[PDB]
């Protein structure tokens, strides 16, 4: 059975990501914006129960618990195509509508006020899950609502499922884009703190990489938080298709991530997708070969992590696994491995056996795929530390500069100082250093 | 088998109904860390006439 | 295999029961004549 | 012969609930509001004699007795579409019209004053019934008249048909909401007392649970009092379905409750229905799955009994029977059982044999079903004790405060003391404790 | 499993055979009387 994931949507960015994810999932499964399967959606081969619950035999409701400290995101969800997809009893919106003021602490306190409702929503979504593994919270770490509410949701998932794994997709603030959330580094630090203490694995999603990909590959000059969240949701959908469309391989999230998470502390994951295409370029189904796919994967425009140019550390991939979905020729896979080796397209750890695992997944039959073959890569790469190290450096710079702390000072957790943010930044720095160490043979003795 | 079919989207399909779990032999004890521990399980496929001329018992045995 | 063995056992049990019923009614008739 | 059910209608709220119950039963049996068999009721598989009695060779009259201490409700019944359903000799109206003053004891004293009429009604319905199983009293526990008069009617139903089984659908008052009827907790205690002593199985209908079902399942934002009464009537219908819809098993009320009631004291039942829809919400035919049905029936938000979420006590069903009609996939039933077990949506009694009995019957052509596939569950569930224990605690809190006792002191039953309220609270507490025991293996020794 | 189903089938087939022989002899006796 699939490993079901409960989705927690926090703040503006998290709610936008959830809305776009639900739209994409509905389109792939032929589910109407109300959660009902379209008459053309006759391929009952998709696993809705991993991410969605059935409200009726026809109506699919996401196994999602929506927790936010700002009413704007809840209103945007209710104005989204997925407004009727989710169970309204599983949506928690802060009554004060005042948001978190871009303060992680305010968002966390609002989540704490809605803790009971949020955990009831999460439990309701789990009961709609045939084999709920745990909860996955999708939020941004840069805002006030999405950061604080995301940490609160993670805490409540940890409280309710303390023996179950809790993975988070935590969007770290863009370091190349000027964040409108001046307190974004403090919020990001608090979210990284919660991922360190209450999550078992944190996949670092650098909003800088999302903006860079939108600019260079999607030709989006200014990716909005909603647009960045929708890009993240599209990437998550493509990577999760093998969980939602069961096949011979990658039928569960844990099977996909097992190769990616070598140690409990080295749990910072990077993501990759190939072939990378802009949303506008869907028209031309390029007969991309596995060699061409692998060549495109090496392009930074397709990497979901914005690693800084570290000049001192030769950050490297310890291992890379590409899960490819669609029409794939094994001879093309062989040529891809050959071309990667000749071009040295992937560096592996030198201290143990590592390879490119290949998972084959079916495409949604109801959603026309513009690509004959698509693929998600999960890889352990020391450059993923650069995203976490960059988030930590920004957090430390904001706390040391008391930047935007007056908005945080309204909440008791951040009223006097941002020391929790600085300690979180230090923990994330240690995580980055461990991720860089994981490229080295001495990772065996880490901890 | 019932739990796996109930959890499978294809488990209730008539094609899944042609699957049968049979035992090749009954081990006294499950050997720990043996990769072949579950080799006693066989999935058999029934072929009716005339398909059993083409889908031979040898073919079904190799599939098993 | 297993489903085919199940079907053979079920059919054989049904046939034996039907034959036993026919025998029972035959014996009752031979006891009545 | 069918197992006939005598309906006891007590007070304004109880009489409204009884009238709506008789209307629903008539619609299911294809009986017109005038007592004429509808032309659409061609499916002669329904037991009309379960909910209606023959008054003469041609007229079928609902076995309903309208009892009130205030003339308004009795006059409204005689002015209702069910005026010809009830035997006019089975309608008791207090000449004083003053009601019970929201006092349970006053309602009980009025029932004692109207005892003769009520027992005459019960005897008339029994003599018109070829194989009368017993009487079902429909009333509200929150008012003054409907609770006390309902208990009086239950006592008289036990007295008149003492060798016949008497199952009741007793709507208990919400104990977590502040009732404007300050004596409601005493009334709730009296109703639970009467259900414990004179009923063999009591399905507790919490108006809070009715409102919750209307909100979450029927999408009714503000359930009206009429909607609460219709939910109570639906609960009574679901609890009496095995008496009203004959099949291979459970063809009589005593047979139906026999499987549900292990001990005479452990007679506090909770109910659940799925899909629950408000009469107004017929528009959206929800494709309810067996998994969705079982989950909503086991869900307190859709269950016609408002049990608190106790996290510490594993409240359980003593027995549950789900009669499912319509297209059912065996794989969907299997997935439903799997999901229920994984989510532990239903706890069953550990101390005795219990199962879901299934009888296959055709549907009434006269009753429109809002669901392509529907199912009723009748269950004895220990979570009903949480309603009964809360009602008992509220009763004790009111009696210790003498709250609203001045209205009861006008009636002879409460003129000198309020001992009847305290005895009702004690009976409801014992019923709660016995119902909780029925979730445990030690239920064999419950009440020892 | 498979051998146990085969054994049950074999016993049921023996019973069916004996029933058919007894029926055959019964019919021949009823045809001779």
């Amino acid at each position: 059975m699939p490993r079901e994931i409960i989705t927690l949507q926090l703040g503006q960015c998290g709610n936008q990501i959830g809305f776009e994810f639900w739209k994409q999932l509905c389109a792939e499964h032929g589910i109407s914006p109300e959660g009902i399967v379209e008459e053309f959606a006759t391929e009952g081969t998709d696993r809705k129960d991993v991410f969605f619950y059935q409200a009726d035999d026809e109506h699919y409701i996401p196994r999602a618990v929506l927790l936010d400290l700002e009413p704007r995101v809840i209103h945007s969800i209710l104005n989204s195509p997925y407004a009727k997809l989710y169970n309204p009893e599983n949506i928690y919106l802060s009554e004060h509508g005042g948001g978190a003021g871009n303060n992680w602490a305010s968002g966390f306190s609002q989540g704490e006020k809605i803790h009971e409702d949020i955990f009831d929503i999460i439990d309701r979504e789990a009961d709609g899950s045939d084999s709920l593994e745990g909860f996955v919270l999708c939020h941004s770490i840069a805002g006030g609502t999405g950061s604080g509410l995301g940490s609160y949701l993670l805490e409540r998932l940890n409280d309710r499922y303390p023996k179950k794994l809790v993975q988070t997709y935590s969007v770290f603030p863009n370091q190349d884009e000027m964040s409108d959330v001046v307190v974004q580094p403090y919020n990001s630090l608090l979210t990284l703190k919660r991922l360190t203490q209450n999550a078992d694995c944190v996949v670092v999603l650098d909003n800088t990489a999302l903006n860079r990909i939108a600019t260079d590959r999607l030709h989006i000059q200014n990716p909005s938080f909603s647009q960045i969240n929708q890009l993240v949701s599209t990437i998550m959908s493509a990577s999760t298709t093998t969980l939602r469309y069961p096949g011979y391989m990658n039928n569960d999230l844990i099977g996909l991530i097992a190769s990616l998470i070598p140690t409990p502390r080295l749990h910072f994951l990077m993501t990759g997708y190939t072939p990378l295409t802009t949303d506008q370029s869907v028209a031309s189904v390029r007969k991309t070969t596995v060699l061409d796919v692998m060549r495109r994967l090496l392009q930074p425009k397709n990497v979901m992590v914005s690693t800084g140019r570290d000049r001192q550390t030769n950050h490297c991939y310890i291992a890379i696994l590409n899960i490819i979905q669609g029409e794939v020729d094994p001879t093309q896979v062989h040529k891809s491995l050959q071309r990667i080796r000749e071009r040295k397209l992937a560096n592996f750890i030198p201290w143990g056996p590592a390879s490119i695992q290949v998972a084959l997944s079916r495409k949604s039959p109801y959603l026309p795929s513009a690509h004959r073959v698509s693929g998600l890569m999960m890889a352990n790469h020391t450059s993923i530390s650069s995203l976490f190290e960059r988030t930590c450096r920004q957090y430390d710079k904001l706390r040391k500069r008391e930047a935007f702390l007056e908005q945080f000072r309204k909440e008791d957790m951040f009223k006097d100082n941002f020391d929790e943010m600085d300690t979180s930044r230090e923990i994330v720095q240690q995580l980055i250093d461990e991720y860089h160490a994981a490229t080295r043979p001495d990772y065996i003795s880490w901890g | 088998l019932s739990k796996a079919l109930q959890c499978s989207l294809h488990g209730d399909t008539p094609h899944a109904s042609n699957l049968s779990l049979a035992l090749k032999y009954l081990p006294e004890v499950f050997a720990p860390n043996a990769p072949d521990v579950l080799s006693c399980l066989e999935l058999r496929y029934k072929v009716d006439w005339p398909l059993n001329i083409v889908i031979t018992e040898g073919c079904l045995s190799k599939y098993s | 295999n297993m489903k085919d063995f199940e079907n053979q056992i079920t059919e054989l049990k049904k046939e034996n029961f039907n034959l036993k019923l026919r025998i029972y009614f035959l014996e009752e008739r031979m006891q009545q004549e």
